[PDB]
């Protein structure tokens, strides 16, 4: 029947804002500090740029949800831009770059208002609470806070509210806005730096929180208050504002922490290994194998096969190889420090590195590589040719018959 | 000279090492759409299709594998996508309307390289398989199972075969030899190795069959191009007598690849060549150099159409990075080659002339025709 | 915020830079000249051969510029037409330490148009504040037009440094002599723009500053007189400002947060007729910005080149074809795109034949468009032969 128009209106979720919050609670409202009474309310917020407005919108509004569970806060920015009494409610959500918005906040407790005549929220409430309980002497007191916006300009007003709450609510709104003001100077100083022109702006030279000590990271990844900055983005060619921006240096600052490790690892494990040590990670064989290119590989097939003894003899074989590498200058890698085989032999121009296994009914030997060049690659393929992976399996098998002939089984 | 810088591309997952001819672009579900195929040393083909990073479909094989290939080997008329792993094996796969094969037949290991072609001339094709003991095996497909074919030895290293229309107007194979050399095997079952030499041990890559008209693809060849490591390129034509060299180009590059692909658009296919660095060369067969520099190191290269975006095939270059990633750039093509401003190009044009004649106007000043060229551009009124 | 056609401008060349460079990098001359940070200059041009031309593109050297040195703007331009040749300026600063040293160096030298002769002629002068943007303006004294040179600065004050014949030397003089609406900053004024009137005594002077506040002023030159003035305060740095004819004058302001926006009927409307350019918003920030006639229709579009490698082009319909409701507006002609942030663009015609390439300076180097030719050539064939046409029909 009629629950949602009775909710729509005289609730502020629809139609337009009463004429009696249009103007009339902002004078005489605002002269009880004059006069001097039990409402006083102050601000001082001068926002560097406007985009910050929705932002500090909704953190205000987390805030008066943090410090009351009975407040109802509708923001009812008139939604017309002609002049009078425009006041349309925005739900949950600028449109011309030098238009200057007006916005009007507002807080009311329904609960209350439905019919007040008992402590509304005592210890945490108007400081003026309460009223005679009988009829015609009943009790008139409520609760409201009344902040209104300008294009950067905030004054908060509360009416009967708890003085600790008030000075808190006061100092909070104070805090954030200087949060939000620190941001907008590093967002400055990134587009500053986007042009190209690095020394003539910067978050060094300029509120609690533009100290020489900012938290840069804290301050871009958060809303709300709890390599040399100065030319971070420069000859880097990698793929709200604030959120955009922010989290897009935040990448880009990201994206050398995770590179500048694999440089260091390779330059480590190219001196050790220039002039085997410890048993490398095996996580590291990835890094090294997937920084470097297969260039020669080859294979062979052991003839002495059709088992438990078959293993043994393709493991003497493949230790028989091994001795075979390291006779001519190529050391072990110890592995696995939580059947396959690697070597390595480092030169002047890079590394060399071998893997030895046997696949099914064969043998694999597969060869890296990893650095002008040409003189490494003249060398590089110096180990193909003195693979010799035949003659030796020729001489293995040939010894094997003979030992076979000298002896039974 | 001239560079160039393209911008559109499309990045694929890719994770694993393989060697550089272990890549390629064809179609495998005969939709006449290309796709990519790469297959991995673990062992896995995986064919990306249209645009997706992720893999469009994945086949396992067994043992690691060396070449991968597209076509109409069994001479049935419907292309195949065929594999060949390091320990001589042959694997095969049909998916046009996980992916185990479905026929598989052993072979000699050591495969390195691999060509399909009608070498013979005989309408059947011809699987030609290099080997890195610089042994050349051609077999073919009978009914079915596969049976050799003569056998080719060769004393420097085998890098890349390459069948082109012979001077008799017959299909000839031949196989690039270290030292910029190459030879040519004569198949005569229906010496036996011939050997031309244009430092000692350089590399040598080299492609044929290159086109040079609109629609002159059925029958048509006598072009092929050779790169040595060193940064040596060129580009001839062999003909009846002695082969005759079209042009040589000396660059600084560590040259690693060797592709055709038609950019231009009017026919002629141009020599695109790859480098270690990534230091791209484009080259038209009238010594016109096209440079393009990627900012990376190379893994592998490859080039052709590609299906990528409408689902219409374009000329496409993919390249493989150490970054587990595949780039593919699919809007290479060109308006030319040269560079040429108005003054020239307008200048071919005879009805430019006519109708300048009839404007009181007769080219010889140059600031004069500036300024009609300017009045009649910016100026319509 | 979809485009209407395709981009007809083809890539030629593409030479690549060491070291980036920065919104001031790109100059003029029918050469070009862009400096890099790094104190590298390079100097583009084209040469003829047979049938064809290549892009060459030239290093240069300036004899009092410390190896240290990092340069932060450059511009030149050519001497008043009672005198002869071109004057190039350098603002760098030398690192003192751990302190900046800002300078600038006027190069100008038969060979008054000698770039080489040029090369070594400077005059190694103090800043004592760090520069912005160094530009250039010709004004009329007496009944003579005389080129003087604008540098905004840290403290948010233009100084004019103009030239003397008696010393043959460049001197800074106040700028309230001869620019009234150049006085009283607030802050530092990224961009100015001094668009001078044709034939007249007046002109018009728009400028942005850090705060968004943007200034526009209607100033006589015979009487020195300030006619009017406004002011408007927007969001975000004003990355450009151009004063152009639309068909009458109409402004355009680029800035880097906000969609830019051009407004109309300066001299009869003030700043109150505002018309956004849609969509150039989706593409991070807009750098940089160009106003001429890229569709070769006779009638101007407007260029907006953005961080996130963007190079839209938007036209503007025209009351000759008026549609009610969607009325002479703007919208999206074509979309561009490249691999790195655009920082300038010129409008040069570099080849020299009369087309006007558009030479792009972006993170990594320099690319040189030019027109789709084939688009290019029937074109203007088409229009010779309707000419031809239509004079036999009026003859």
């Amino acid at each position: 029947r009629q629950k949602r128009r009775t909710t729509q209106l005289e609730e502020g979720e629809v139609g337009t804002l009463h004429p009696v919050f249009a103007r009339v609670a902002q004078r005489w409202m605002e002269f009880m500090v004059q006069i001097g009474c039990a409402s006083v309310s102050r601000s001082s917020a001068h926002m560097v740029s406007r985009f910050l407005l929705p932002s500090i919108l909704s953190e205000f509004t987390a805030l008066v949800t943090s410090m009351a569970g009975d407040t109802s806060v509708r923001i009812f920015e008139q939604h017309l831009g002609s002049e009078p009494e425009i006041f349309g409610p925005c739900s949950p959500g600028s449109p011309r770059p030098a238009a200057e918005r007006h916005l009007l906040l507002l807080g009311r407790n329904f609960l209350q208002w439905r019919r007040p005549t008992q402590q509304a929220a005592k210890a945490m409430q108007r400081f003026e609470p309460g009223g005679d309980g009988s009829s015609g002497r009943n009790a008139p007191r409520q609760r409201l806070l009344l902040l209104e916006v300008v294009d950067k300009k905030l004054q908060l007003l509360t009416y009967n509210w708890a003085p600790d709450l008030g000075a808190a609510l006061g100092r909070a709104l104070v805090r954030l806005v200087q949060w939000q003001n620190a941001r907008a100077h590093l967002i400055f100083c990134l587009l500053s730096q986007k042009l190209g022109l690095f020394h003539h702006y910067g978050q060094l030279d300029f509120n609690p929180f533009l100290l020489p000590t900012m938290e840069v990271e804290t301050l871009i990844r958060s809303a709300s208050p709890p390599f040399p900055f100065d030319e971070a983005l420069r000859d880097i060619t990698a793929a709200d504002p604030v959120t955009y921006h922010g989290q897009q240096f935040l990448e880009i600052k990201m994206a050398e922490r995770r590179e500048l490790e694999r440089q260091m690892k390779m330059e480590n494990l190219f001196v050790t290994w220039q002039q085997a040590t410890m048993p490398i990670s095996a996580g590291e064989l990835e890094t090294l194998k997937q920084s470097s290119r297969l260039v020669h590989y080859c294979a062979t097939a052991m003839l002495f096969d059709p088992e438990p003894w078959l293993k043994e003899l393709s493991l003497a074989f493949l230790q028989q190889y091994v001795q075979y590498l390291q006779s001519i200058g190529f050391v072990l890698v110890p592995l696995r420090p939580p059947t396959t085989y690697h070597l390595q032999r480092a030169l002047p121009g890079g590394i060399i590195l071998m893997e030895l296994a046997f696949q099914g009914c064969y043998f694999c030997v597969k060869q890296f590589a990893l650095e002008l060049s040409m003189l490494f690659t003249e060398e590089c393929d110096k180990v193909r040719d003195l693979m010799h992976v035949h003659s030796f399996s020729y001489d293995f098998h040939l010894r094997l018959v003979h030992q076979h002939v000298l002896g039974a089984h | 000279m001239r560079s160039v810088s393209y911008v559109q591309r499309v990045a694929l997952e890719f994770s694993g090492s393989l060697f550089p001819h272990a890549i390629c672009l064809g179609d495998v579900d005969n939709d006449t759409l290309n796709e990519l195929v790469v297959g991995d040393t673990s062992g896995k083909v995986s064919v990306y299709k249209n645009d997706d990073s992720r893999p469009w479909l994945t086949c396992s094989c067994q043992g690691m594998l060396t070449c991968v290939g597209v076509g109409d080997v069994c001479n049935k008329g419907k292309n195949l996508l065929v594999a060949v792993s390091a320990e001589g094996w042959f694997h095969l796969f049909d998916l046009t309307p996980e992916q185990r094969p479905v026929f598989k037949q052993h072979i000699p290991a050591n495969t390195k390289v691999m060509l399909i072609s009608d070498i013979d001339g005989d309408g059947c094709r011809e699987l030609v398989v290099g080997y890195t003991d610089r042994v050349v095996r051609a077999f073919r497909w009978e009914e079915g199972q596969l049976v050799s074919l003569k056998k080719w030895m060769l004393e420097g290293q085998v890098d890349s075969l390459s069948v082109t229309l012979g001077p008799l107007g017959l299909p000839e194979l031949m196989v690039s030899q270290p030292g910029c050399a190459y030879a040519i095997l004569l198949c005569t079952w229906k010496r036996d190795v011939v050997l031309h030499q244009t430092n000692k041990n350089v590399s040598t890559h080299l492609i044929g069959n290159i086109k040079q008209g609109h629609g002159t693809e059925s029958s048509g060849s006598g072009l092929f191009a050779l790169c040595t490591l060193d940064g040596t390129l060129k580009l001839m034509e062999e003909m009846e007598e002695a082969d005759k060299l079209l042009w040589s180009v000396q660059v600084d590059h560590q040259l690693f690849a060797l592709e055709k692909l038609d950019v231009t658009g009017n026919g002629h296919e141009e020599v695109v060549a790859c480098a270690w660095d990534g230091q791209t060369y484009i080259i038209d067969h009238n010594r016109t150099v096209v440079r393009f520099q990627v900012d990376e190191n190379i893994r592998a290269f490859c080039a052709g159409l590609y299906a990528c975006k409408e689902g219409r095939n374009s000329p496409c270059l993919v390249y493989v990075t150490f970054n587990q990633k595949i780039y593919v750039y699919w809007e290479v093509q060109l308006e030319r080659m040269e560079s040429t401003n108005l003054v020239k190009l307008l200048e071919t044009k005879p009805e430019y002339h006519s109708l300048l004649q009839e404007l009181g106007v007769d080219p010889d000043d140059l600031p004069v025709t500036r300024a009609l060229l300017h009045q009649t551009l910016y100026h319509p009124d | 915020a979809v485009a209407a056609g395709p981009c007809p401008l083809r890539e030629d060349s593409f030479t690549r830079f060491s070291s980036q460079s920065n919104v001031y990098g790109l100059a003029g001359g029918g050469e070009l000249l862009a400096a890099t940070l790094k104190g590298k200059v390079l100097g583009f041009r084209y040469q003829d051969l047979r049938q064809k031309i290549r892009p060459v593109a030239k290093e240069l050297q300036f004899n009092y510029i410390p190896v240290d040195a990092e340069i932060v703007s450059i511009d030149t331009f050519n001497k008043s037409p009672p005198k002869r040749g071109l004057v190039v300026g350098i603002t760098f600063i030398k690192d003192s330490g751990d302190k900046g040293s800002p300078f600038l160096n006027i190069y100008c030298d038969g060979s008054e148009y000698n770039l080489d002769s040029i090369a070594q002629s400077c005059l190694n002068l103090e800043l004592q504040f760090t520069p912005f943007q160094l530009c250039h303006a010709e004004v009329q004294v007496g009944d003579q037009l005389e080129t003087v040179f604008l540098l905004s600065g840290n403290d948010p004050a233009i100084h004019l440094y103009k030239e003397n014949e008696g010393l043959h030397q460049f001197e800074e003089q106040p700028v309230e002599n001869l620019f009234p609406e150049l006085t009283n900053l607030t802050s530092s004024v990224l961009w100015l723009d001094v668009h001078n009137f044709p034939g007249t005594s007046r002109r018009l002077s728009a400028l942005g500053c850090q705060s968004g506040y943007v200034r526009v002023a209607h100033v006589d030159q015979r009487s020195r007189e300030v006619l009017q003035m406004w002011s408007v305060l927007q969001d975000g740095p004003i990355s450009r400002v151009i004063v152009f004819s639309l068909s009458e004058y109409s402004v355009l302001v680029a800035s880097m947060l906000e969609p830019a926006v051009v407004y109309r009927d300066l001299l009869n409307r003030g700043l109150e007729d505002q018309l956004l350019l849609p969509g150039s918003d989706q593409f991070d920030s807009v750098l940089c910005s160009l106003v001429t006639d890229v569709d070769l229709d006779g009638r101007p579009e407007v260029l907006v080149a953005t961080y996130g490698q963007e190079l839209l082009c938007y036209k503007y319909r025209g009351p000759e074809s008026g549609l009610p409701e969607a009325q002479h507006g703007f919208h999206l002609l074509w979309q561009r795109s490249f691999s790195s942030p655009l920082l300038a663009m010129a409008h040069v015609d570099l080849t020299g034949d009369g087309l006007q390439e558009l030479a792009v300076v972006s993170l990594k180097g320099v690319h040189i468009l030019q027109h789709s030719l084939i688009q290019a050539s029937e074109l203007v064939l088409t229009r010779l032969r309707h000419q031809v046409e239509q004079r036999r029909r009026r003859l």
